[PDB]
């Protein structure tokens, strides 16, 4: 939760 | 960072975060000393006593960033690693003499208002600022206290070098030349420290000679977090500069 | 080579809030 989304390409 | 303060915007442009993929967690900071090279502290990525060991596919670099959990859409960049380096005398069974690691960036960062490198120490840079008393700086998104829990934005505090024989006599583990502490005394006043999750993140000083900033050591270890008598241990970059060239002029 | 010197700070010739602590514990 604590941590926003990353886009998609790296993670 | 205990007792420090929010960081203005660009102020540590060489900051970078190391953030796991899975699960997504902050494991430790870093500095960018060019375009496709990261430095850290090697207990970030080993350290056998807790089943610390990760690989390349394990780790992502977050440069340019300021906020601790949020995604900086159009100001962060994110880089993937080709390559870890961790000093082959790194001594994790005693007491992490020799604590640093180099990274290597599948693709080099482009520099930006937010992001830039820090530069390493010579000889004589080293001799004039590494003395007992001259203030550093340590940035890092770590602890606020030992046990708010976690900053919203990256943390600084100034501090000053403290003399090696008091740096050995506030503790029982073995110094090595490799090392050096930091913090203020008892009586001194003033507090500050680094914390967990502050590891590897850079220690810096900005030169009266020629007013650029210099990496002069890494965040190592401590016995707790800004506690009265105990000092903040950092890796004496200089001291492992031509183990860092090499590598670099190698690979 | 353009190491060390911040775009926001230095490259400007702006100052941070705290550097100034630096420089003065530089004997
Ligand atoms: B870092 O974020 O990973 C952390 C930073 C500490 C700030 Br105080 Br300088 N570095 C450490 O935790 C290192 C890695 C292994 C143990 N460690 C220590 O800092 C020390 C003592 C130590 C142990 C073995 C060899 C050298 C030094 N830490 C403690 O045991 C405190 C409790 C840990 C809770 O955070």
């Amino acid at each position: 939760g604590d941590f926003e989304e990353i886009p998609e390409e790296y993670l | 960072i205990v007792e420090g303060s929010d960081a203005e915007i660009g102020m540590s442009p060489w900051q970078v975060m190391l953030f796991r993929k899975s699960p997504q967690e902050l494991l430790c900071g870093a500095s960018l000393i060019s375009d496709r090279w990261v430095l850290t502290a090697a207990h970030c990525l080993l350290y056998p006593p807790w089943d610390k060991n990760f690989t390349e596919n394990d780790l992502l670099v977050r440069i340019g960033k300021h906020s601790r959990t949020r995604y900086e859409r159009n100001i962060e960049k994110i880089s993937m690693l080709e390559k870890i380096y961790i000093h082959p005398r790194y001594n994790w069974r005693e007491n992490l003499d020799r604590d640093i690691a180099l990274m290597k960036l599948k693709k080099p960062v482009a520099f930006s208002d937010y992001i830039h490198p820090v530069c390493l120490p010579d000889r004589e840079t080293a001799a004039s600022l590494l003395q007992a008393g001259y203030k550093g700086r340590v940035t890092g998104w770590g602890n606020l206290k030992e046990t708010k829990g976690q900053p919203s934005v990256l943390q600084v505090v100034n501090l000053p070098i403290v003399e090696r024989p008091v740096c050995k006599d506030s503790t029982r583990i073995r110094i090595t030349d490799n090392m050096f502490c930091a913090g203020y005394k008892p009586d001194e006043g003033k507090r500050g420290d680094a914390c967990e999750g502050d590891s590897g993140g850079p220690f810096v000083m900005k030169s009266p000679f020629n007013n650029r900033w210099y990496q002069m050591g890494i965040v190592s270890w401590g016995e707790g977090c800004d506690r009265d008598g105990k000092y903040g241990f950092y890796t004496h970059v200089f001291r492992l500069k031509k183990w860092i060239q090499k590598v670099i002029d190698q690979f | 080579a353009d190491c060390g010197l911040r775009p926001l700070f230095e490259k400007k010739s702006l100052e941070d809030k705290t550097e100034r602590e630096l420089l003065e514990s530089y004997i």
